[PDB]
């Protein structure tokens, strides 16, 4: 998904 | 095999015990969640703090506060980092409920987390390698 949290960049 | 309700309740049970409160495999998954929340606490503390901010809790606003946070978390998709954050958020809500003399809300929060997992998260988990995919990395 659109990264809105730091953990989104790992996924 | 696991039970989503068992996982939610072990996690909440653990987080309450951390803060000195006594309430009342799925175990391996609960332990995986603790490892992942610990990991994220060292790297995404600002994101955890920003989600837990604006938690002004009253029994008649508890559900609406839960729904707003969790619906914003997953509105444009589900990933494993958002599942970790969902657990952290529900745990924090449970300990804040006890700190503010609203201990009846703990089992409601466990129910809202269980329904939300089952209705909105479970199919994504199953389509993306099951709980095993997560346990494999953090177990």
């Amino acid at each position: 998904c659109p990264a809105r949290y730091g953990w989104d960049y790992e996924c | 095999g696991y039970d989503n309700r068992e996982i939610v309740m072990k996690y909440i049970h653990y987080k309450l015990s951390q803060r000195g409160y006594e309430w009342d495999e799925s175990e391996v998954v609960h332990l995986t969640l603790r490892q992942a929340v610990d990991d994220f606490s060292r790297r995404y503390r600002r994101d955890f703090a920003e989600m837990s901010s604006q938690l002004h809790l009253t029994p008649f606003t508890a559900r609406g506060r839960f729904a707003t946070v969790v619906e914003e978390l997953f509105r444009d998709g589900v990933n494993w980092g958002r599942i970790v954050a969902f657990f952290e958020f529900g745990g924090v809500m449970c300990v804040e409920s006890v700190n503010r003399e609203m201990s009846p809300l703990v089992d409601n929060i466990a129910l809202w987390m269980t329904e939300y997992l089952n209705r909105h998260l479970h199919t994504w988990i199953q389509d993306n390698g099951g709980w095993d995919a997560f346990v494999e990395l953090y177990g």
